[PDB]
């Protein structure tokens, strides 16, 4: 309910404390000394969602609906109205932001659909603090410009849900804050985003400290890093695994 | 419940980024297992299936200790003709390959390409370090410190500076053996002044392949050293000092690191 | 030569001091108590350009070529290379960023061309500090992605040349800094941008404190403000007039 | 060299956002010039060509003082039959319409729509304030203060708060007569507590249409008052105080303002 980042008074220190505290809530168990999420067959529907508050001023704040599952972001509430992605299931709608008026955005909540709607690839859309504060402000003053609602959603998910998963995304953010300059995700970040499931499953099937299928990442200079081992440095980039099986 | 039908097959990298190798591509029982150059494409004398029974196999024969005494060599032997327990092996998530019965561990004891392997006592040497499989290339990446901050490398020591992907000095190669090496002089490794609560990480010769040069990128977000049981830490959380020091785990922001590849 | 904004250590105080000092240099004369630029028939070619430095770190900085005329931005220099718009005249090229290697961008330096190249209207492209520091960093690490070079140029021009002209653009910027949140220009800003010439000429032809042709602006809520008087509040938005005639 | 071939024709707004008007649309020499409602579309009895000769004309006849004594009325008179100098006028960039010879200035002296105009002494009354032409609608806008800051309006006084376009209280209507009025109660005007180096701008009744309610949005970036020769200033550049005060020009950030329309 109250896991909230105040964007007013943000510091690198401040922002971390948050992401941590979130990973915390999402953290279902440990597998090989990596935080795995919960078995969706261990969680009941009324228990399934989490609420993150992003505040601008105070006044001025929007909530997010986080599936406990993923870790995905099913919905966001802006005042006495809330909005859900066109593929949230019936559960999100009945068990979340109740007491509000509930509308459905015309887009899925994967990227290749949000991008479709934003008319702009993930990699041209800039990330930073000022850009997130611009997002809270926007989404709050409820102006139906779908084109934007997508764009600004992309910003948030990344700087929050993707932040939760990859230690690599947390830093990139923290670096922006300390630098006070925006950044767009490089090949290295997009990989991690695009490869969370398959990497999650690798870690978990691991036997002689070896992945049974090579996970292939891309490094800043568009070269392939092909990871077959739990012992690999890169594997450390992963801070939150989707649950796939117990060993 | 993760099944274990799976038996993968990978090459194995290690000391100085070399490969585990079947000498000359010859398999007669008794033939020494060497540490050659990691050949261009994937040949058989360099590939290893990691079987369910806990044996390690190239071309269907077994990775085998000659005997259970520190300094005996590993060889290729036909697994049935071979002594049962002398052919079982265990690879740890910490990157060491132990032999259960012997308690000894696989290690590459000389510089030369033509080097033979041996079971040794486990001292967590850079030379006792290993990393499966297929892509043996060291992992070229930038290590990020605090906020805004990355390891930069100047000749012999190293400190932190503002993260800049342009700078070459901020670029590191982590090798299958666990050494960290500046992509400038890959003959250096990050090393502990000494095995003390205080050192002060310097850069030294990987000629040595010591315990104090093998690092773990551990998933709590620390850069850890399994012989010292200590991590890499930024003096008094003051970076003006140009000092990074081996210290016990606190978990504070100063001890945390990011691979920015 | 050295009129430079350090973006490291930027404050609202800091940023103003700059814009001022720039208007200063551009300020050719006063007409009815408004700063007019110089008569392009009063300036010789070797005197015609100005250099603004935008620094990120130090290291890390790019220069701009400002026509003294407009007030326009003919070119920018990033290290030992400089780049000019495809419509800068022969003068900019001979008299500016000499001693450098000089290339030509494939775009005009009006907006409707930069926008064409950025695949994005002026009004979707966000402004702020972090976004300008992201721009300096980008343009400096010379990566030929025209698509971006346009986008990031649009940011700069606005936050600098448009800032110089309209007291309205200075504030919007200063508000971002103090707020630490990005903004996109509203109808009100775009107007002023799009109507600088015709408003400049109005002010100057003014007789009984009356414009001989009604200048028509748009206010935040897309309504028309139609200005026929030098005495109008809005007229105050103008801080720098292009020269059109002496009275 | 800006030519003056041009002779534009505009209506004229003023006190309370009313229009300058030819009574009933009748033109017989001598007919009083009144201050009516600004009619819906552009009629002739409200339009005024501002001629080169320095006369002001509706339907070809002249805007004319009856005589040169403060309190005499302006009327419509056929310009040739009319006394030469009594028909010349001068509009200042500061928004007053003076008659050269008389030194008197055009002013709207009663509340009523049916009010007649008069030449008066120049005291820079809100009622002596004017603003040409065509679009008479007050200028709805937000006044921005320092960094991050805008005038907000609470009942009777006004202070600064964080600029928010959502808030209604931050929205102002500037009227052709130079009054500033909160779009909430357009019957208020920003006013000086008194004509002192210190006041402390309050909100008061535009019933009065005083000198201390007529403001200029001057192009040095100050909000200026031509009777007091003083500007609007934010106490000690400390805004916690909820006080804005009339003070002489320094030019410091605290005295500067932006129309954010
Ligand atoms: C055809 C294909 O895509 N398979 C790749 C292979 O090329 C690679 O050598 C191996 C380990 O690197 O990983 C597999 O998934
Ligand atoms: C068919 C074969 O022998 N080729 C192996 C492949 O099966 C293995 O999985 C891969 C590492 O993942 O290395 C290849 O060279
Ligand atoms: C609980 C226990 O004693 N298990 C140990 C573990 O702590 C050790 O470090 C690991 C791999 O390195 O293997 C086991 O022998
Ligand atoms: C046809 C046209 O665009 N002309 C406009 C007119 O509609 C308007 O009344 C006048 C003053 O408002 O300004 C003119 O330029
Ligand atoms: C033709 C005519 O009498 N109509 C006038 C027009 O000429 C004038 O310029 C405008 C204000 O700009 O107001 C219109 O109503
Ligand atoms: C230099 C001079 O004496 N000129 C004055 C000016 O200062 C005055 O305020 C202005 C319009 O308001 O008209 C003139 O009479």
């Amino acid at each position: 309910d109250p896991i909230k980042f105040t964007t007013g008074s943000a510091t690198p220190a401040s922002y971390n404390q948050f992401i941590d505290a979130l990973r915390e809530r999402l953290t279902g168990g440990l597998i090989y000394g990596i935080p795995v999420l919960r078995d969706p067959s261990t969680v009941e529907k009324p228990n399934q969602y989490v609420t993150v508050e992003l505040s601008y001023s105070d006044t001025v704040s929007i909530q997010l609906g986080i599936d406990l599952t993923n870790a995905y972001v099913v919905a966001y509430r802006a005042g006495s109205e809330s909005f859900f992605f066109r593929n949230a299931p019936a559960s999100a709608s009945t068990y979340l932001f109740t007491g509000t008026q509930q509308y459905s955005l015309p887009f899925d909540g994967n990227y290749d659909d949000l991008e479709k709607w934003a008319h702009q690839s993930r990699q041209r859309i800039s990330l930073g603090l000022e850009a997130l504060r611009q997002g809270i402000k926007f989404l709050r003053s409820g102006a139906s410009d779908d084109e934007e609602i997508a764009r600004t959603l992309i910003v948030i998910i990344q700087m929050v849900a993707e932040a939760a998963r990859f230690r690599y995304v947390s830093k990139l953010v923290v670096i922006s804050l300390s630098n006070r300059a925006a950044f767009q995700p490089d090949p290295s970040m997009l990989s991690l985003e695009n490869t969370w499931e398959p990497l999650s499953r690798a870690v978990q099937h691991t036997v002689q400290d070896t992945f049974p299928q090579n996970v292939t990442l891309i490094n800043v200079r568009q070269e392939r890093v092909v990871v077959s081992s739990l012992s690999h440095p890169s594997v450390s980039a992963l801070a939150l695994m989707l649950f796939v099986c117990n060993p | 419940i993760c099944s274990s039908h799976y038996e993968p097959t990978v090459r194995i990298g290690g000391r100085d980024g070399l490969c585990v190798d079947v000498s000359d591509n010859a398999y007669n029982n008794g033939n020494p297992i060497i540490l050659w150059k990691c050949k261009d494409q994937l040949e058989v004398n360099q590939l290893w299936t990691l079987k369910s029974d806990k044996t390690i196999r190239s071309k269907g024969k077994c990775l085998t200790t000659y005997g259970y005494a520190p300094g005996n060599y590993v060889m290729i032997y036909d697994c049935s003709s071979a002594v049962a327990e002398a052919t079982y092996w265990d690879i740890w998530d910490n990157g060491t390959i132990i032999n259960p019965k012997s308690g000894l561990v696989l290690s590459a004891e000389s510089s030369s390409m033509g080097g033979t392997l041996t079971v040794q006592k486990n001292d967590y040497r850079m030379r006792q370090g290993w990393r499966t499989g297929n892509d043996t290339s060291p992992f070229v990446t930038s290590i990020a410190g605090f906020f805004k901050l990355c390891m930069e490398a100047h000749g012999n020591s190293m400190w932190l500076d503002v993260c800049d992907i342009t700078k070459e000095e901020q670029q590191w190669a982590v090798y299958p053996d666990g050494s960290i090496r500046p992509v400038q002089n890959t003959n250096n490794c990050l090393t502990c002044e000494e095995h003390k609560q205080g050192a002060t990480i310097v850069m030294m010769g990987c000629s040595n392949a010591w315990a104090s040069q093998r690092w773990v990128f551990k998933s709590d977000g620390t850069i850890y050293n399994l012989y010292d049981d200590m991590v890499m830490d930024v003096k008094s959380s003051d970076p003006s000092l140009k000092q990074i020091i081996l210290w016990p785990y606190t978990g504070n922001a100063n001890q945390m690191w990011a691979t920015l590849f």
